[PDB]
Parts: C-alpha cells; structure tokens; sequence
C-alpha cells in the first residue's frame, strides 16, 4: 500500500502533498493515563491499555468531538478531566492527523536531512537520501536534475515504487513543459496533475507487495 | 546460588553501620550506592533480556519482577496493590535477597536499602523517575519483604 | 545472585571505602586499603566455613580450586611456593581487572580493586586454622599475582 | 565495505568515532562533524514519528543513498550504534547489538574508569572494537 506523496521545491517548500488514507474507553477518577499539552493537543504520555498508545491524543469526550486543547463545549479537556465530578468520562484516542503546517515544517526538515546525508557521505558523488526505512514504512525520495523533490511513503513491503517515482516525474514534466514560467514557490494545483498522479497510484496500488 | 554477593553485602552493611553513629546515614549511603549500580546494570541488563522501552508501569512491573530480578537473583516477586490511577504498585517477596544471616537484632537501618538505590537509578537511566522504598521487611517480624514502587513522571529526551 | 551483581558492588565498595581508615597509627598514618582488605577477611571466612586436608598445601590447593572457582569461577592458573611457608598465586585473566585493560592504562588504580580479594584469601586461611599476610601485585591489567606469607 | 562507525548517548555525546574507508570526508571539524551527524539523526527520530501513519516499535532502522547505507541502532537507555556501509549490507542489526552488548558494555560500563557521558578513553575497548568489525564478512572494499 501507499501511504502519501510529497512533492518538495529545490528551497525545501511544499507544493504538492496527498494522503492515501480509534479506541474509546470509560474512566473512573482518577485516570489510568498520564495526558500532556502538546502543540494545542491533548496527549497520552504515559500508560497503554486497550487500544492506546503513548503518542495517541484526545479526539473526543463522551462522545463529543474535541477542538484541540479544548472541549466542544469550550472548556479545557485537561480541566475537566481534571475534576471528579465530572466521571465517569467516555474518552476517545487515535494518532493525530498532520496539520498542513506540520506537513510544511517535515517536508523543510526532510530538504535539510537529505542533503546531510550527502554532506556526510564516506563516498563521493552520493546523492542524498534515497530510501529511509521504518518498521512500519518506506520513504523513497527522487531528485530532478533542478533539484525537485517527489517524496512517496508506503508500506516497507510495497515494491514498483521505482516505476511510480519514475512516473511522478513525467506527470510533473507535463505540468512544467505547459507551464514554463509557473512560480517555483508556488502550490502545484494544476487538475491534470492531480488526477494523472491519482491514477498512477492506482496502478502501483497493484504492483503486489513483494 | 550467590552467598557472595550475600555475605559481601553484609560486611558492606556492618562495617557502615560502625563508620556513621546514626543508622539514617546508612540508609543514605547504601541507597547512593545502589543508585550507582543501578545505571550501570541497566545496561547490562538491556543487553542481555532485549527489552525494549516500556510506556505503561504495568509492563514495567512485568520486567522488573519477572525478567530482572529473576536474571540477578534468580527469584520471581509478585506485584501487588496496584493504585487506581495505575502510578503505584509493590513488589512482593517471600523473603530478603540480600540477606545471609543475621545477628538479632529498634533499628531505623533498612538493611537491604541498597536495592531501592539500583531500582530508581536503573529505572532514571531509561526515562522513568520513580520512588522505590520498603514499606514491608521480613528482618522486622512483617510476614513478607515488600517495596512498594511509585511513578513520579516520565523524563523527556533532551 | 548473579556475577555482576557481585562486580558492580564490589566497585561501588572500592570506589566509597579505598581510602577510609578509623583506625590510623602513629602519625595519623593510614594503612592502605585496610578497610576493604578487612572486609574481604570477614567474608572469606566465611567461605572457608561454607566450602568443600592433611598438610599446608592442602589449603592452599583448596583456594586455588574451591575458593577461586566459587568466587570467580576459575581455578587459580598457577600455584608456586618456596618451602618457606611464602605462596605465590597467580591469575593471568582476574576478573575485576578484565574490564578495564590488557596493558598499562590503568595500573594507578589496579591496586585498589585487590585489597577486597586478599583479604577473601586470608580470611579463607583463617577460619583453616593459618594466620597469614596476603599482598597483591599488578605489573600489567589483567595479570596479577597475590602473595601468602605464612609466619613460622 | 565498511565506512565509518559512531556511537552516540542519549544526550548527543559522541562516546566514540571509528574510521576504515572513507573516500569522502566532511569539509569541517571532526568536533562538528559530531554535531551535525547528531543533529540529523536527531531530526529523522523526530521525521520519522510523525511521519509514520501507523504506533512504531523499533522507529527508524536505516537509509540509503546513490553510494552508501546508513545502519542505526538504539537502546532503550539512549545508546545509539551508526554504521555506514556499502549498499550491499543487509540489515545487521545483530551486529550493532554486539557493538553494544559485546563492546561497550563490556569495556565501558563494565570498567568503572571509564566515566559514563563522555568520549571513550580505554585502549581496551578501541582494540576489542576494532579487531571485531574487522571480522564481519562484509568489511572489506
Ligand atoms: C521498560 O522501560 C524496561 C524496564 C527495565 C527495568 C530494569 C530494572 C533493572 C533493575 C535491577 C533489579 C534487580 C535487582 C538486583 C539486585 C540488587
């Protein structure tokens, strides 16, 4: 399977990124999960039971769905789980969702760790990072020759990522060669595009996972 | 079978106990010195049972009773009373590991204190501040020997 | 317990104790070690009560082979003597230097971790009825040679 | 072929550097080299956290380039094993556990004088180290 793709400017700027792709439990007081604040969430920093997991945060309370640190009904999730009268407490946990800036920030972060890796490199003429591995995913990253950046996450089983790397890149030369002096910086939100890189991931979707 | 270790610690304990005039001061050095082994033997531990890190205090328990203390002193302690917000639990055993034979006997020395030192200093060294003392000692007529373990926070990767 | 249990505390003993001496001597002068080697007595003795003769060198074969193999799971390498009551036992590969070197790097401190292991073997020779004075001796980590001398 | 070796705390500290084929080297400090090698594998914890869609157990295992492969190895106390070899090398993650368990264990926490935090002193451990990665199969170009 195929999780996402990042296409990343020669300046570490995202201009091209898609997605290909939840426990609930009741509390008595006091919990048996240690929350956290964390960039305007709430979550688990320690304990794990049934279905939860550490870097899980709080998507709902009593079936209600929360609004980042703070409760649909305004008040701060981690005061009113804070008070006993309040239990018991019906709690929601699943791995956050990247925010679009949290996307711009890794996608900043992988520009400079790639070329680490090729400043680091005990051999010479080394490009920079080609594939990064994960127990639970694959990156794999092609570099234009003017220095653009087609980024594919998938499962570390999944194999034709060459062909669909490969096959990114013409989708994009397509889009480059029709808009010659498009802005570099700018998002790639050509409807072509969009759809022909849906269609390839279809295909690579079947490419089978040997 | 290790008397050694058993004895050695024994001759730590009494020469101490004639070094400071209060036995409070034992306690502290005995549990320093155990904090000492404690991020020390972490290591040697990790390398040898392949444990990964924990992020529950009931798995964490499950290591220590089952894994550690059995590899060290080739005991099993049962882990009881476990707190209703899951942060504290006790470790159960049927006698004293660090105890030969003892001469008998009001003392404030908690003679195997040593232990309390490398469970919080093994613990701190894989991201874990937590209280370990001895609420239970068979050496003072209590039926068993129990410690009772706290979690007082995770510490964050600098 | 496991061995390095017996290790780690035995270096945490070395590391607290190496220098501390209640009992000085003319001048406030200090005998080196003196704690440590005296702890080691009193645990050797021990061993020499818990553990598995007919003249001197039966006892000293039993540390060689009992004691040595108890404590460090190895027999003594080698056992030399001069018919004078004077023993020399010997172990190209001790333990508590292993760790540390296989040259000079850390003789200043060798000596330190010795005392403990002396005083195991004169507390073993003890309790089997020989009062003794056991030296140990580090030219190089981890080949060191520990020296029983039996008064006549 | 192997490259280069590092070791690194859970603090960043580079405990120890070991070099064999290195065609390329970093056009700065060794002193600086340390930081940024850290800072990096610092960021691909972090990267590799969020970007995973799924809860990891053993996080980020290892990269590779157009000439090299970057092997990494972390322990729950914060040690951490980095190996650079051709990409020919498979995964080897018993061997940078025996780096680890074998070596630094052995000679570093095992040897009380040698302090914990900082660059390893012991000629011990450098030989021991040395005399071993020169043992794997796949060490020569
Ligand atoms: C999860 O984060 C892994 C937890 C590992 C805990 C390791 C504790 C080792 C401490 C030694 C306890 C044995 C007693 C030794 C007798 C002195």
């Amino acid at each position: 399977a195929i999780f996402s793709v990042y296409v990343v400017n020669k300046a570490g700027g995202l201009i091209y990124q898609l997605d290909s792709y939840e426990a609930e439990k009741t509390f008595s007081y006091p919990l048996d999960l240690l929350l956290k604040l964390h960039d305007e969430r709430v979550l688990v920093a320690f304990g794990q039971r049934d279905g939860i997991r550490v870097g899980h945060a709080v998507l709902a309370i009593n079936g209600m769905d929360v609004n980042g640190r703070y409760t649909a009904d305004g008040k701060e999730v981690l005061e009113y789980l804070g008070n006993p009268a309040n239990y018991p407490v019906s709690i929601r946990f699943g791995r956050p969702r990247l925010t679009s800036n949290e996307k711009l920030m890794l996608a900043s972060m992988f520009h400079s760790l790639f070329a680490i890796g090729s400043q680091l490199s005990p051999e010479q003429g080394s490009s920079g990072i080609e594939m990064l591995e994960t127990d639970t995913f694959k990156l794999h990253c092609y570099q234009t020759l003017t220095g653009i950046k087609f980024v594919v996450l998938a499962d570390p089983r999944q194999a034709g990522i060459d062909s669909l790397l490969r096959k990114i890149y013409e989708i994009y030369s397509d889009f480059a060669l029709k808009n010659p002096f498009y802005s570099l910086e700018m998002p790639i939100r050509c409807e072509l595009f969009d759809q022909n890189l849906k269609l390839a991931l279809e295909v690579a979707e079947k490419a089978g996972t040997f | 079978s290790s008397e050694l270790f058993t004895l050695t610690y024994g001759a730590l304990v009494t020469q101490l106990c004639k070094d400071y005039e209060n036995d409070e001061d034992v306690n502290k050095q005995l549990d320093r010195m155990g904090y000492n082994i404690g991020v020390r033997l972490i290591e040697d531990f990790l390398a040898r049972s392949n444990v990964g890190r924990c992020h529950d205090f009931r798995e964490t328990a499950d290591v220590i009773a089952k894994v550690a203390f059995k590899m060290y002193l080739g005991i099993t302690p049962s882990i009881t009373n476990w707190s209703p917000a899951g942060d504290e639990f006790s470790l159960i055993l049927e006698n004293n590991p660090l105890v030969d034979f003892v001469e008998l006997p009001h003392s404030a020395l908690i003679y195997s204190n040593l232990l309390c030192g490398v469970l919080r200093g093994a613990l701190e060294m894989v991201q874990m501040a937590v209280e370990a003392k001895f609420v239970q000692d068979t050496l003072k007529g209590d039926g068993v020997t129990e410690i009772r373990m706290r979690f007082i926070r995770r510490i964050e990767d600098n | 317990a496991d061995t390095v249990l017996f290790e780690f505390l035995h270096t945490e003993m070395v590391a607290e104790l190496w220098a501390h001496d209640p009992d000085p001597g003319p001048g406030g002068q200090k005998m080196s070690l003196s704690v440590l080697e005296g702890m080691g007595f009193r645990v050797g003795q021990a061993l020499g009560e818990r553990l598995p003769f007919r003249e001197e060198l039966d006892v000293l074969k039993f540390l060689c082979k009992d004691l040595w193999v108890a404590v460090f799971q190895k027999q003594m390498d080698s056992l030399r003597t001069n018919h004078q009551g004077t023993y020399v036992l010997q172990d190209n590969s001790f333990p508590l230097l292993l760790p540390m070197a296989s040259g000079l790097q850390y003789l200043e401190e060798a000596p330190k971790f010795l005392a403990f292991t002396c005083g195991l073997l004169r507390g073993a020779l003890y309790t089997l009825g020989i009062e003794s004075v056991v030296t140990a001796s580090v030219a190089a980590l981890p080949v060191c040679k520990f020296q029983v001398v039996i008064p006549k | 072929t192997v490259h280069n070796l590092y070791l690194f705390d859970r603090n960043g500290v580079c405990l120890h550097y070991s070099e064999w084929h290195r065609k390329k080297q970093a056009g700065i400090p060794k002193e600086e080299e340390y930081k940024l090698m850290y800072g990096m594998l610092f960021s691909i914890r972090s990267f590799v956290s969020k970007m995973s869609p799924l809860d990891m157990k053993d996080g980020f295992l290892s990269f590779q380039t157009s000439r090299y492969k970057l092997h990494y190895y972390e322990t729950p106390t914060g040690i951490k094993v980095v190996m650079n070899t051709d990409l020919g090398v498979g995964p080897i993650r018993d061997v940078l556990h025996h780096i680890y368990s074998a070596l630094y264990v052995e000679f570093v926490v095992k040897n009380p004088l040698c302090p914990l935090g900082q660059t390893v002193q012991s000629e011990l451990f450098r030989s021991r180290l040395d005399s071993y990665v020169r043992s794997l199969p796949f060490f020569s170009a």
